[PDB]
RNA sequence: UAUUAUUUAUUUUAAAA
């Protein structure tokens, strides 16, 4: 639902307090309760799905191809398809463009870990399917691609140049570090880790933190969560809230590698 | 626009006789000139047919904002009204105003019925 | 920017099917009477039954086939709708339900269902086919839009004709149609479309309403038969749910409407083809002998 | 630190009457909701629970909006400002009417000519305010007709919102409610409730116009401890 | 009054230090009196089949051909594919103005002759690889022919008025500026134009013309 | 004197004698000059010298004093919207506009109500406006509902010669073969109405052929081969 | 796979099923609480579909309001992934989503009462995650579970059914295998009637074999409303 | 005729076949067709920039309600190197996530304000091979010199600049930040990126201000 | 010598047919109606062209030949005396009698004919009269002809459409109403073909007055 | 100010006297 302006500014005083006085009341590191189910698509070599705690669901499937690294530049893409907008939309457009640079082949994705011959290599389609959203779910969706890229399969390498051949049944797993990305929500003074609806309505800020290899990598935005209340930021900010995400990701990692 | 009740109209200038008006631009205002602003001699019961055409030109004091979408006008003075009309709705000659409820022009010398100003 | 249909109307006409009278004078199976004029061009057909009109051109060049069937030809259909046919049609609206219902059906039954033959359209496998299109032209509108479309594109595949072609070793030419007389398409079994439309005051069914029928109708049910007996596709979503018994009544008396429709479409292709083949007697090459 | 469940291997973990089937054939009953007349006999039309009350026969879905009814101290939001009168959210099927003669208007009535209707509603009551009424009366369709003739009923502040399905609202004599450390509820029977502090009016009236109530303008100084009291 | 700069977005700006990275072969920068008209011509390039009945080594059938042909004087003659963008802060797919433009600029250079189908042929080459000189390219009747096939993109700003006047002058004076990249191929061969050797397009200055309404 | 004419034409009258413009000749507000626009059968009338063009059409164009047949589309607080035709503009009928009319009694006219009307006002700047009872004359015999029969579409022309020229053998024809009751709308449209259907549908046949068919003569044929068609 | 045998003599289709066996139906209800009014998760055979029921509400603008009926959306949405072949969007391909939505929506526009609810409209969002065959019917399968559990006013259920013809043999819950070797008929019976809403013959059939194939259409269809009723009841009575 | 040909290939370039300061230009006010105009240009080492930006607002929108403008910023590719669309966009979105901060929203109720940025030409002369990140710190620059063109008002001004892929963007005189953007880079390295881009985020607040005080 | 009718269509206001050589064009006109709210002019009346292939989707080469058809039916109706109106111009190109790749003169001629003569039928206020006639010059002979054949245009210089408006009778030029040339001429093959052209369309208002009379007098009493 | 209103009408309680 939308909000009042009443209780805007309620919820705006109470969480720039010294003291963040959350809506549910939780710590600004701690995060909301997450299922997620994976390995439900046979036709598809890995597979997840993920459902919030406000409803919010995402579908993550994977498929492979056998293509030519030498000619196929990006090895890894990623389409993402929100329900109730076009796959023209702006709001699909910034998701697609940025999850293809969190997991863009040989920056976040190594390239080596899913090469075949000299001249071959596995291409992985990363299509994404948000079934229900209420904020940013650039960060959910990072979820859904990490656990469906730990269970996926694929295919086993059966080895004068020719084309490849793979064994019948017999599959690898696909062993690749998968980046995470989180969202951090500036509300005056104090930095919130994974911002609810409404606490996403009443920022002066937002913060997009890439995070792969047990450290922090690119890339990192600063994009606005809401058009009214949209307030510059001191550096300092930026850093507690780029130093804040170092202490508690392992903690998500390792909550999150355990499937 | 002439309805039975109104006459929409479309805001080209504003004061600032010096005024202010800028196409492609995309930036105009437009007001709705209701028939109980039209005169002050007997407000109600009037005929906006007779009073405005579809292309003239209005000189109006603003009352209120409308309704957001458009804005309230008023004629009912000796100095609002038709400023620049031509007969037949742009079909015709220049007229010009005449008493305080017809308008003629020179060349064709057909007359037609407005709520002039002078 | 819709039609009006007064309520006295709705009534007169309804309770005249009550009484098995129609408008126009028709009874209830029985089928517009079809007039087929063939223009200069191959594959220039105007089909014309009652006051509907519809217009096809037939059309085709060489495009790649698809990666699933290297050995098939491309088959295109267009039956966009002009305010020509009644201002209640918006210019532009290709995505309609009408638009692309019509499209759909006459794509099933002539692709899909091997009316045209797509494998006699290969030139070279996996590279060079024919892409033989079909453009429908919606005139005056008075009901039965798929059913003249339908029996305009069968006429416009059989009476157009495709440029030569030689095969010389691995080399391919395309004669010009001002040396050799183009090539006519290889078509199978003729597909006609019949629709039913069904109302209730214990059903009435009456066979190609009119634009005043169709507006009063409760449920429409759209079959394509040939002469060989094939139910080639059927068309029923929602409306009066109907059980096997008055869909095989529907299938009956619809074959035999296709079956003469099929004869007459066969006739006046050809008297047309000797109407521009008068010195066609001259000219034949392969003679019998004494 | 998060709590993740995970699963894999798949995609997820009295008389019941469906839609279609004979719920009875005899004719001396009256029908109500899920239920509908065919042939002098009565079948249902969803999937639930036979209710049987002197001679209404009716069907009691398992899922299932807001029924709004006459008399019901809900909470709402304010969706647009339409002519005459206000289209406001309850949350049951359509947006429920919201009359420009059943507020309590701030200068009594409206100081025209000068705009029109519409416009002047919105300075004090825009779109996405949050407000309680009463059900005054129902349309044929279904649609509430709120009225706000009370100081009871107002604008809501001093607050934060949160859902509740309708049907977990058990039925009181009060519809809201004073509560330990200086907080009061506002359970509306819609589903929408309404956390805030204590005002002067609930805690003085419940215990033994003007524009004032129109104002978004919240509480200056609230305590620390009493807004970490309405997370809980 | 008129002002232009010619071949100033082109990859072959400068005859010292020509681009690696650029695609413009030739460019012009137009503007009259308010208007700005911007005018590049990237190419690209064809490979055309031998459908001539002469390949089929008949007399009878070429005979045939030769007297049923009848002449077509415009078929000797190709046009370019130009895409006009007038800025006029607006959003939405093609407007009205943009496609009546971009025809009738297609239809007037068929029209005047201005491209021969002749003079966009590709004089092919064949590119060896001779003992440590890495590669080695030789230009010259061979098997596989070749076309240039010329594209233009128009981007006029602050629109005052019509503009196809505008937007044919700007062209007329890219068009004179444009360098074919010799092509060549390695010896699934694919064709690859050179990287700095360019032949400009020969245009007969007979026929080019300007526009004024 | 008639004569056929066509739009850029000379007028054949002398700019001396005053005449009277009708539908069809056109005073350019510029040169002051009378020339034609439509293509017709120019008639001028030997006090008052008038001249008009008569062309053919099917659109029409609403004109004061004009019997009509129109549709009602949408029901209202003071007025209907009828329709006088397919995409063309829609008209205002009043409440008001009904013999023993009252603002506290709404019409019981439903919309797809067939009404029989006079049109009132054609102002081309404004909406065009129909009565159910002749504002000038006090007239409100055969205004109103036309209950039941059908409706018919026919060109402009047929319809006027149907109501004005009483030499038209059109109603003497159908009256031979079965008693009924007519309503002539210059809109178009032609409302008919038997005791039974079997007489109203080759009422419906014959005028629809007969406004085709421009032989005057050859309606007496039509007439007597559908009235004995619908025996079968 | 490879070349199969279809129906051998002795009765075993290719997947190993028999003449007028159905693939394996599980259904499930109220699958996604919080982001629609209806769920229903349609896993019949190995298809997947997600059919959300969001309604009976208000319409986000009243240029598409009925004073007198509730509108009734369908969206079909097809997954890239939901054959083996990651297909590409076509242009070709968005014609005949707009052929299956129409359909589907004129099949339950008659069957739900739309009257009970005025000034209102229905969004019906479906998403195939996998498709083998008989898609069509599983569409409609998921559609009527879903409205049930939005509470939304139906005379009857609505099963779909598809059913193959191959030579002289009549196939039940043709796989896509099947689809790809003979003609195919998508049936929508209504209840335990032998009457239709929905029929759609896509390829050729003789008119002397279509009237066998209804029979054994319409029956096999009784019983799938049977594994969805059944479904409802279990539901049902364990809340 | 548009598009030409399907069968035609774009052309092909062979890499083997033959073989600090970062200047800028500024101007303003060019465009009759909006409000205030801008053109940046800069040619630093083998990489040559140069966009064009207008501004068409405030316009007035009809029924709207809004007590706060709207942004509406749109990149547009020009002649050379053609960026894809969605990075284009996304770039657009972290625009309009900068000028909803800087931009005075509350004085334009009811009414938009649409900015169009054209990267008519993007020149790369590197010898041998995010490439957007280098035109992130041109574009804000030219928006708020035609946003100042066009009588908008803009709370101080917005500049930016890169250091290895990473874009900020400052305000007031670099107290505050109002805009974070990096692709690529390394690790650890923080505080030199932010002391890098906020002394060329100064060499641009003052630059734009020369011209605007000019002419 | 050339073919046409009238009135052929049911469900428009006015329609036509014209023919030649191998160009038909079919014609409806349906006005005055209802505008849309985007295409409403608050004293005159709007005009919806719209002309399309014989073959294909209607793409830009159908679009200048819209706005060439525009410009000439515009000052040809009163549009002053149908205020806030619409009136539907639609043209369907059955054959193009012409090379659609090359040449366009052809069907753009037919269209202006039977969008006269529609709307004639439709009883449009029309301030005067109109012919319209394909005109090309040869190049080994430099001869001017009017309507060239198909094949006379594949052999053409520059090929011209002259549409002419007349009144009183059809023997007063009023004005050239359009006349488009593509190709290779001069000033004084220009004035050759213009008043070559005058004449024949001179007897092409003949004619057509002598076709719309032998239609309309039967309707008329 | 719903026995109030919307004008090319988004009113969805116009019934009683």
């Amino acid at each position: 639902m939308s909000l009042s302006v009443a209780e805007k500014s309620y919820l705006y005083d109470s969480l720039a307090s010294t003291p963040s006085i959350r809506p549910d009341g939780r710590l600004p590191h701690q995060f909301r309760p997450i299922e997620i189910f994976t390995d439900f698509l046979p036709s598809s070599n890995g597979s997840s799905r993920i459902i919030a705690s406000d409803g919010s669901e995402c579908i993550v499937s994977i498929k492979s191809k056998v293509v030519d690294h030498h000619v196929e530049n990006e090895l890894l893409q990623v389409d993402v398809d929100i329900a109730g907008q076009r796959d023209d939309a702006l709001v699909v457009e910034t998701i697609t463009s940025l999850l293809n640079k969190v997991l863009k082949s040989g920056s976040g994705v190594d390239s080596s870990k899913l090469q075949l011959t000299k001249k071959y290599s596995f291409k992985i389609f990363v299509d994404v399917l948000v079934i229900s959203s209420h904020s940013h779910p650039v960060s959910l969706i990072s979820f859904a691609i990490y656990s469906a890229l730990n269970s996926t399969y694929l295919p086993k390498l059966i080895s004068v140049e020719e084309l490849p051949t793979f064994h019948d049944y017999d599959m690898v797993k696909l062993d690749i570090n998968p980046p995470l990305v989180f969202i951090l929500a500036v509300v005056g003074n104090n930095m919130l880790l994974d911002p609810a609806a409404n606490e996403s309505e009443v920022a002066n800020n937002g913060l997009i933190i890439s995070w792969s290899n047990g450290k922090i990598t690119s890339p990192i935005r600063s994009v606005a969560l809401n058009d009214s209340n949209v307030k510059s930021f001191k550096p300092h900010l930026l850093k507690q809230g780029l130093a804040m995400v170092e202490k508690y990701a392992p903690d998500v990692v390792r909550s999150l590698e355990n499937l | 626009r002439l309805s039975l009740q109104r006459a929409n109209v479309e805001i080209l200038a504003v004061e600032d006789a010096t005024f202010s008006v800028s196409s492609d631009l995309g930036e105009t205002f437009r007001g709705i000139i209701r028939s109980q602003d039209v005169r002050s001699t007997d407000r109600d019961r009037v005929k906006v047919i007779e009073c405005f055409k579809p292309g003239d030109i209005v000189r109006a004091q603003v009352l209120s904002l409308g309704d957001g979408t458009n804005y309230y006008l008023t004629t009912a003075r000796n100095d609002l009204g038709v400023v620049f009309a031509r007969a037949a709705n742009g079909a015709g000659g220049l007229m010009y105003a005449t008493d305080w409820q017809m308008m003629t022009s020179p060349v064709t010398g057909a007359t037609e019925k407005r709520k002039c100003a002078k | 920017k819709d039609i009006e249909i007064s309520a006295s109307e709705s009534k007169f006409i309804l309770e005249a099917l009550r009484q098995n009278y129609r408008l126009d004078g028709r009874s209830f199976d029985q089928f517009r009477d079809v007039e087929i004029t063939f223009g200069k061009e191959f594959g220039d057909v105007s089909v014309k039954m009652g006051n509907t009109k519809v217009h096809c051109r037939i059309s085709c060049q060489i495009a790649q086939p698809y990666e699933d069937r290297p050995f098939e030809g491309l088959f295109v259909i267009s039956t966009e709708i002009s305010p020509m046919a009644g201002s209640q049609f918006e210019n532009g609206n290709i995505t309609g339900e009408d638009e692309v219902l019509c499209s759909r059906i006459i794509e099933k039954s002539v692709r899909r269902s091997g009316a045209l033959d797509v494998e006699g359209l290969c030139i070279v496998a996996g590279s060079k086919c024919w892409a033989v299109r079909a453009d429908v032209h919606f005139l005056d509108c008075d009901g039965g839009f798929i059913d003249a479309s339908c029996i305009a594109v069968m006429a416009g595949l059989m009476h157009f004709k495709k440029p030569d072609i030689t095969v010389h070793g691995e080399q391919i030419i395309v004669h010009p149609v001002n040396e050799r007389e183009p090539v006519p398409l290889g078509i199978l079994h003729i597909p006609i479309c019949v629709t039913f439309s069904f109302f209730n005051p214990s059903e009435i069914s009456i066979i190609d309403a009119t634009l005043k029928e169709e507006l009063l109708r409760d449920g429409v049910l759209t079959v394509t038969l040939n002469k060989n007996r094939e139910v080639v596709q059927v068309s029923k979503a929602g409306g009066l749910p109907m059980d096997a018994l008055t869909l095989m009544k529907c299938c009956h008396e619809a074959y035999s409407i296709i079956e003469k429709i099929t004869d007459q479409i066969l006739q006046l292709l050809k008297e047309d083809s000797e109407k521009r083949n008068k010195y066609a007697a001259m000219l034949t090459s392969e003679n019998a002998r004494e | 630190v998060i709590t993740i469940t995970k699963r894999n291997g798949a995609f997820q973990n009295s008389q019941i009457v469906t839609p279609g089937e004979l719920v009875t054939d005899d004719p001396i009953w009256m029908r109500g909701h899920g239920t509908y007349f065919l042939d002098n006999m009565t079948y249902s039309s969803v999937a639930g629970t036979v209710s049987r009350v002197n001679r209404l026969l009716s069907v009691i879905p398992l899922k299932g909006r807001y029924a709004p009814e006459t008399g019901d101290h809900v909470v709402g939001r304010i969706a647009e400002v339409g002519n005459k009168r206000w289209k406001v959210d309850i949350g049951g099927k359509q947006h429920a009417v919201l009359m420009l003669g059943s507020v309590n208007l701030p200068g009594g009535i409206l100081r025209r000519k000068s705009e029109s209707d519409e416009l002047q509603m919105r300075s004090f009551l825009k779109e996405g305010d949050l407000l309680n009424a009463e059900v005054q009366s129902l349309f044929q369709d279904g649609s509430a007709s709120l009225h706000t003739r009370s100081l009871k009923y107002g604008k809501l502040r001093n607050g934060m919102f949160c859902q509740v399905p309708s049907s977990l609202i058990v039925r009181a004599k009060n519809h809201t409610h004073n509560l330990p450390g200086n907080i009061t509820v506002v359970l509306g029977v819609n589903g929408y409730i309404w956390l805030r502090k204590t005002s002067q009016m609930d805690l003085a009236r419940d215990t033994p116009s003007s524009w004032q109530i129109y104002s978004d303008e919240n509480d200056p100084s609230i305590s620390n401890n009493i807004r970490q009291a309405i997370c809980r | 009054d008129v002002a232009i700069e010619n071949n100033t977005l082109s990859r072959y700006a400068d005859a010292g230090n020509i681009d690696t990275k650029n695609n413009i072969l030739g460019s012009n920068v137009l503007k009259s009196g308010k208007t700005i008209v911007i005018t590049s011509i990237t190419g690209g390039i064809i490979e055309e089949t031998s459908a001539a009945i002469k390949d089929l080594d008949d007399f009878g059938e070429e005979e045939l051909f030769e007297v049923t042909k009848e002449e077509d004087i415009i078929a000797n003659y190709a046009s370019v594919y130009p895409v006009v963008e007038v800025e006029r802060g607006r959003v939405g797919a093609c407007t009205d103005e943009e496609m009546t433009i971009s025809q009738k600029l297609h239809d007037s250079i068929l029209h005047s002759r201005i491209l021969p189908k002749k003079a966009l042929k590709v004089k092919a080459g064949v590119r060896s690889a001779n003992e440590d000189g890495t590669f080695s390219v030789l230009y010259p009747k061979m098997k596989r022919k070749w076309s240039y096939v010329l594209y233009a993109k128009i981007v006029v700003l602050s629109r005052t008025g019509p503009v196809f006047d505008l937007c044919w002058n700007s062209l007329m004076y890219a068009l004179q500026s444009v360098k074919l990249p010799r092509a060549f191929i390695d010896e699934t061969y694919e064709i690859i134009c050179d990287q700095t050797k360019s032949v400009p397009l020969m245009i007969n200055a007979k026929n080019i013309a300007f526009a004024s309404n | 004197m008639s004569t056929f004419i066509f739009p850029g034409d000379s007028f054949p009258v002398d700019p001396t004698t005053p005449v009277k413009l009708g539908p069809g000749i056109y005073c350019d507000p510029n040169t002051q000059e009378i020339r034609p626009v439509n293509t017709g059968v120019l008639h001028v009338s030997a006090g008052v010298q008038t001249a008009y063009i008569d062309y053919s059409s099917k659109r029409y164009i609403p004109s004061v004093n004009d019997f009509v047949i129109g549709v009602i589309i949408g029901t209202f607080s003071d007025s209907y919207k009828v329709s006088l035709q397919n995409f063309s503009s829609s008209v205002s009928l009043s409440y008001m506009a009904f013999p023993n009319a009252s603002k506290k009694n709404r019409p019981t006219l439903q919309v797809g109500d067939l009404v029989y009307a006079r049109v009132c006002t054609a102002e081309k700047e404004l909406e065009a406006e129909i009565e159910c009872f002749d504002s000038t004359t006090g007239r409100d015999a055969g205004f109103g509902i036309l209950e039941d029969g059908m409706i018919i579409d026919v060109n402009l022309n047929f319809a006027r010669q149907l109501l004005f020229n009483n030499d038209f053998p059109l109603l003497k024809v159908l009256a031979a073969h079965t008693k009924f009751e007519v309503a002539i709308g210059l809109n178009g449209k032609i409302w008919v109405k038997c005791e039974e259907l079997s007489n109203t549908l080759a009422c419906y046949r014959t005028i629809m052929e007969c406004c085709q068919k421009n032989d005057t003569a050859a309606f007496k044929d039509i007439a007597k081969r559908q009235f004995k068609e619908i025996l079968t | 796979m490879s070349r199969l045998e279809i129906y051998s003599p002795e009765g075993l289709r290719l997947d190993g099923r028999r003449w007028n066996e159905l693939r394996r139906f599980e259904s499930s209800i109220n699958t996604h609480p919080h982001a629609a009014d209806g769920s229903s998760y349609m896993e019949q055979g190995n298809n997947k579909i997600i059919t959300l029921v969001k309604g009976p509400k208000e319409p986000r603008l009243k240029s598409q309001m009925d004073t007198s009926k509730a509108l009734l959306n369908v969206s079909v949405n097809i997954t890239k992934f939901s054959k083996f072949e990651r297909s590409k969007s076509s242009h070709k391909n968005e014609r005949r989503v707009l052929e299956i939505q129409t359909s589907l929506v004129r099949m339950f526009e008659k069957n739900v009462m739309l009257n009970i609810y005025p000034r209102t409209v229905i969004d019906i969002e479906i998403h195939v995650l996998e498709q083998d065959g008989g898609i069509m019917g599983s569409l409609i399968n998921g559609i009527t579970l879903a409205l049930i559990d939005a509470g939304i006013s139906m005379f009857d259920y609505i099963s779909g059914i598809s059913v193959g013809l191959y030579d002289t043999t009549p196939l039940l819950d043709t796989n896509s295998l099947e689809e790809n070797a003979m003609s195919t008929v998508t049936l929508g019976v209504v209840g335990k009637s032998e009457k239709l809403s929905l029929l759609l013959v896509e390829d050729k059939i003789p008119l002397d074999r279509l009237e066998n194939v209804l029979a054994i259409g319409i029956a096999g269809a009784h019983r799938v409303r049977d594994l969805m009723d059944e479904e409802l009841r279990k539901h049902a009575q364990k809340r | 005729r548009l598009l030409g040909p399907a069968a035609a290939k774009p052309m092909a370039f062979s890499n083997t076949t033959t073989h600090s300061e970062q200047e800028l230009s500024l101007h303003t006010g060019f465009i009759e067709n909006c409000n205030g105009s801008a053109l940046v240009e800069a040619r630093s080492l083998g990489h040559q920039t140069s966009l064009i930006t207008a501004v068409y607002g405030p316009r007035s929108i009809r029924g709207s309600f809004t007590s706060q403008g709207t942004i509406s910023i749109q990149l547009k590719n020009g002649l050379l190197e053609k960026y894809n669309t969605n990075e284009l966009k996304e770039v657009s979105s972290f625009l309009m996530g900068i000028f909803n901060s800087v931009v005075n929203l509350s004085r334009y109720p009811k009414s938009g304000i649409d900015i169009f940025v054209y990267l008519t030409y993007d020149k790369d002369l590197t010898n041998n091979p995010s490439q957007i990140s280098s035109l992130i710190p041109h574009c804000i620059t030219s928006i708020t010199l035609a946003l100042a063109d066009a009588g908008i008002e803009l709370v101080d001004m917005a500049g930016a600049g890169e250091a290895n892929g990473t874009v900020v963007s400052f305000i007031k005189n670099g107290e505050e930040i109002v805009g974070f953007w990096k692709d690529d880079g390394d690790d650890e390295d923080l505080l030199e990126c932010l002391d890098r881009c906020k002394e060329q985020y100064n060499r641009y607040r003052d630059l734009m201000i020369s011209c605007l005080m000019n002419q | 010598s050339v073919q046409a009718e009238i009135g052929i269509l049911d469900h428009v206001d006015g329609s036509s047919e014209f023919v030649s050589q191998d160009t038909k064009v079919i014609c409806s006109v349906t006005g005055p109606i209802e505008p849309k709210a985007r295409q409403e002019l608050p004293t005159q009346l709007a005009l919806e062209i719209i002309v399309r292939p014989a073959k294909g989707v209607a793409t830009t080469r159908e679009k200048v030949l819209e706005d060439k058809l525009r410009a000439v039916l515009t000052p040809l109706i009163t549009r002053h005396c149908y205020p806030r109106q619409l009136c539907q111009i639609t043209c369907q190109i059955l054959e193009s009698g012409e090379d659609e790749a090359e040449f366009s003169l052809r069907e753009l001629s037919c269209c202006i004919n039977a969008a006269f003569l529609a709307l004639v039928d439709a009883g449009i206020a029309l301030n005067s009269m109109c012919a319209s006639i394909p005109i090309a010059i040869i190049k080994d002979t430099s001869d001017i002809i009017v309507d060239p054949t198909a094949e006379q245009l594949k052999i053409s210089l520059s090929v011209h459409t002259l549409a002419l408006e007349f009144v009183n009778g059809g023997k007063v030029v009023k004005n050239v109403l359009l006349l488009d040339s593509n190709g290779d001429f001069n000033e004084d093959q220009l004035f050759s073909l213009l008043e070559l052209g005058e004449q024949k369309c001179q007897e092409l208002v003949t004619n057509i007055r002598r076709i719309i009379q032998d239609n309309i007098s039967p309707r008329l009493v």
